[PDB]
Formats: C-alpha cells, sequence, structure tokens
C-alpha cells in the first residue's frame, strides 16, 4: 500500500489527497492522490474508472 | 465610448448570477447581528438522484 | 487585439503544459469572477494562478486592477489580490509588511491548506508566528515581480500618462525570440524585454504552423505564458507550490 | 477588437443555446481549419455551422474569404464554402446555378447524409435529379443571405474602397437593442441595421451584468449570434437541418 512509503521530513506522508468538489455532500465525485516526491505524478479514480 | 462599470438596469441579472454562484461549495455560516451568534443551518432533505455529471459526459 | 486575457483561451492553450483547473472550479470561476469584479469596482480581474497544498484544498488566486500609470520609469499597476479555496467565494489577500516579507521568504515547503495556520521562526530566542496567508501573499508577490509577461509594444502611454492597451498593435514580428515579450512593469518604448533577463531563465517553444508560442519560466517552474499570433491573444498562469528554483545553474 | 471570430469562444458562449459540436469533431477542427485555410490561400476561414442528417453523419460547413469590397452599395464578400463529415478532411461546396436554385428550394425534409444521393422533382412529366450537395449549398446560401450578423460600425471602408475591420471600434452603446447589429453585406455608414428587418424575426437576450448579448433568429431557428461587450468579441453559428420557419406568423 502507498501508506507504507518513506515519509518526508517531519512525519509527513509522501502522498497527498486531491478531491473533485469542495463540498462533502455531492454524491458522485472523484478522489485521488498526488505525489510529493515526484511532483506531477497523480493517481485517481471516479466511480469504477481510475488512472495514473 | 463612456459607460458605467455596470448599468443600473441590471439588478435582475446580478441576482441571477448570485443565485447561480451560490450553488458551488458550502454556504458560509451567517451570524445574528443583534446577538452575535451564528444562525443554525438548515437540516438537509433526504433524496435520491442520478449522476448528472456523467450524463453531461 | 484583445483587451483582457480570456480564462477559457488560457486554460485551453496552457493545458498541454499541465496548467489545469478542476471542472467544478472552472464552472465556479465562470460565475464568480464577474461578481467579484463588479462588487470591487475593478476594471480588470483575472485568474492569476493556483497553489497546491498538503490537504488538497489548493488556493486559487485572482488579480485585479483599475488603471496603470507611469511612475519613476516603471509602469505601476495598483493591483489587488484575492484568494479562494472553492472558486465561488473570494476573500482578500492583504499586503504584508517589509519586515515580515523576509521572514515569510525564509519559510519553505508546500503550504498547509489551512488559512488559520501560522508557522514559526526563531531569531536572536525571539520566536515569530507568521500567518499562512502572509506566506501565500509573499510567494505571489515574488512570482509576480519575476514574471508578469506581456508582449512587447502591446501597451502604450496616453495623454494622461497612463498605460493603456495599444489597440493598433499588429503583433510580434518574431514570436520565437525573447525580444517579442517583456515584463508588464516596463514602460512602453523603454526597450527592456525578456532578453535583458538572466540568460537561461526563460524557454520558448514556437509552433510556427499554428502560430502559438509558449514561454515557460525556468526560475519559477510553473509559470506559463502563451501567445497566439493569428488571433492576437495572450495570457499567463501560475500552477504550483510557489517556491523558486535555486538549483538552476546545476540544471541547465 | 477581435480580427476574426474564435471558434473556442463561439462554442463556449453558444453552448447554452444548444449549439454544440462533438468532442472528436472539436479536436479535429482545431487541427483541420488552419491546414485548409493555408492550402486554400484564404485570409479568413471559420466554422459556419452544422446541419443534421438522417444517418447521423452531420455536415460541418466552413466559410472562408480573402477580402470584402464595396460594390453597388453592398459589401460583397467573395466567400468560398467547404463541407466535411468528420471534421478532418474538407471538400469543396461548389456553387449552384440559378435554375437549380429554385428546384433545390422546393426540396424539404432533413438531409440524408449521403453526399452521393440525389433527389427527384417532377415538372411539366420532366423529372430532374438534384444532387444532395446542391440542396446543402442552397440551404447554406439562404441562411447566409438571411442572417450574416455582425455588430454595427465594426467594419469600415479604406482608401481602396474595401471593407476592413474597424480597429478603433469601441463597442455597441446599447447591446440589448437590435440597432447595435447589422447584416455583413450592409455598407458601413449606411444606417441599415437589424431593426430594418421584418419586425419579430429576431430575439435578443442581454445579460447586463456579464455583458453578453445573444441574438437568435426566429425565421431560421438554429442561427445564434453572441456579442461579449466587456471583451469586445462576437460570433455566430448555425446548427440545424436548414429549413426556414414559414409558420412564424402563427407562432409569435
Amino acid at each position: 500500500a502507498l501508506e507504507e512509503d518513506a515519509q518526508l521530513p517531519g512525519e509527513q506522508a509522501a502522498w497527498t489527497p486531491i478531491y473533485s468538489s469542495a463540498s462533502e455532500a455531492v454524491k458522485t465525485q472523484a478522489g485521488g492522490l498526488r505525489s510529493l516526491v515526484w511532483p506531477g505524478a497523480v493517481c485517481g479514480g471516479r466511480g469504477s474508472e481510475w488512472t495514473c | 465610448l463612456s459607460v458605467p462599470l455596470v448599468p443600473a438596469a441590471s439588478a435582475a441579472a446580478a441576482a441571477a448570477a448570485v443565485a447561480k454562484a451560490s450553488l458551488f461549495g458550502d454556504p458560509e455560516p451567517v451570524l445574528d447581528p443583534e446577538s452575535g451568534e451564528p444562525i443554525d443551518p438548515d437540516a438537509p432533505n433526504e433524496f435520491e438522484c442520478e449522476d448528472v455529471e456523467g450524463d453531461g459526459d | 487585439v484583445q483587451l483582457e486575457p480570456n480564462i477559457t483561451l488560457v486554460l485551453k492553450h496552457l493545458a498541454s503544459c499541465g496548467a489545469v483547473v478542476s471542472a467544478e472550479q472552472q464552472a465556479a470561476l465562470d460565475h464568480s469572477i464577474p461578481i467579484k469584479r463588479i462588487e470591487a469596482g475593478l476594471r480588470s480581474l483575472t485568474l492569476w494562478g493556483r497553489l497546491t497544498t498538503l490537504n488538497g484544498k489548493d488556493y486559487l488566486v485572482a488579480e485585479g486592477y483599475n488603471v496603470a500609470s507611469s511612475k519613476e520609469g516603471a509602469a505601476v499597476y495598483e493591483t489587488k489580490y484575492f484568494y479562494s479555496q472553492d472558486g465561488a467565494r473570494w476573500s482578500d489577500l492583504q499586503p504584508v509588511d517589509s519586515e515580515t516579507a523576509t521572514r515569510c521568504a525564509r519559510i519553505k515547503g508546500m503550504l498547509s491548506g489551512d488559512p488559520a495556520k501560522n508557522y514559526e521562526l526563531e531569531e536572536k530566542p525571539l520566536v515569530f508566528q507568521i500567518p499562512e496567508l502572509a506566506v501565500l501573499r509573499c510567494r505571489v508577490d515574488a512570482i509576480a515581480t519575476a514574471t508578469s509577461v506581456i508582449p512587447t509594444d502591446s501597451t502604450i502611454l496616453n495623454a494622461a500618462s497612463q498605460v493603456v492597451p495599444n489597440r493598433l498593435f499588429a503583433g510580434a514580428a518574431y514570436p520565437e525570440k525573447l525580444e517579442s515579450y517583456q515584463h508588464r512593469f516596463s514602460l512602453p518604448g523603454s526597450g527592456v524585454t525578456l532578453s535583458q533577463d538572466l540568460r537561461g531563465t526563460w524557454a520558448v517553444q514556437y509552433d510556427a504552423f499554428k502560430g502559438v508560442a509558449q514561454v515557460r519560466s525556468l526560475l519559477f517552474p510553473g509559470y506559463f505564458f502563451y501567445y497566439a499570433a493569428n488571433e492576437l491573444t495572450w495570457g499567463s498562469l501560475y500552477v504550483g507550490d510557489g517556491l523558486r528554483n535555486n538549483d538552476l545553474i546545476f540544471m541547465l
């Protein structure tokens, strides 16, 4: 799992969340992660589809 | 050409734009002016909808 | 000749450079920018950029102004900045003192995404607490004074000694050369262009068939500018955490 | 002041009116329009419209020209039309004789979508076979001579007596009135606007806060024109089967 990666300096996780909407009440929104070590590397899924 | 920033016959269009922009994000907590306490937000209605965004896709 | 950059064309031309915004934020901007522009009394207001944060709530930053005037050999734009975290409600991004500017310049890393957070610095042991919005404003100021790119001779001076669009601008003769572009704060007719900048801090890719030039900053990686010569439009955008690239000498 | 309509802004502003194009066709246009414009030697070439067909292969129609001149009190544009069914390869849309113009005017219904098809007409019993591309070109000619909308005083006459963009155009003073717009083929300074058209054949909706006016044709439902006054852009598009609305008196 990506959770067991090398943390960045300061007990910081190496992957940061990204969301599709600013409100937690929209019912069909995407989710994903962005890489801190390699800026520009993104993974993300919406519903049944996903991509890196 | 020399016109104002926005005509005076535009309050309806401005109200429309404010209503449309209020759709996005969460509503800001408003407070009671005389009291100073925040106004209790409305409890949301329970409903079922489709995925309008996927249909747009 | 355009009168103001168009966010649709900007997002269309600079999408290949990875400078993109969310779909919800795109719609929300389409509604929110005119509202704020009117209720602030500004003549121009555009999307300046988007700074990434650690909790996923990136800061959208917008920049507006009313009129630009020539003062002391510089084209000064009395700009005002606003920030947002959803694209719908814009808050003020207030200026920062000069003394605090140094401290926030010392703070590095990706921003937290919590406007109420404040970082700590230690000096001779006096500790200062710097609000996050101060750091954000300072990074925006640095990136702005570094890039602020427009085409050369696209502005002009009028009778009241104000900088106004040159509506008879014909276009850049050689769009693939850095001489065709300049900083915003350089007076018209001053002959100072991007070629007077430190050699190697700008890259230019020009598609001579479609007529679209892309100018990328290498000193602040994340600042992109586009110029379309067949339609005579242009515009820029910053997307990234806001930190300067200090290792540039080793990377060229 | 724009120099030529931008397809991105057109598709962005007229999408609310249902005037849309497929995504693949949008990309294909972004590539194909410059190629054809260059290899035909034309100064201007834009997307004119999109006519729906019975087999799902709608005709995209593009219109281009080189220079417009004042002849006999009319601003004549020597236009040339091209058609396509995928957005990538443009073929010629050749003019039609006057005698055949009447026959193709008599043919109604949604087009077939097969450029090799030909319809049949019967007269005194002499039968004529009219190719489908003839019907297409005449519907385009009718819609073009009916609408062809531009803002008023956006063009001007030059020394060689040619119609050129008025680069000092300041904008329409009253964008919600039909006097602000005119036909393309009306000479500058002639005072003929859309208000001289048959009363009730045009509708205007003006968003006074954002500054975007939409002019819809009611005689040819499907022709939309937009004018953005804060950025001084404009442009039109036709989307539909191409038939005139003859029941207009009963529908108003």
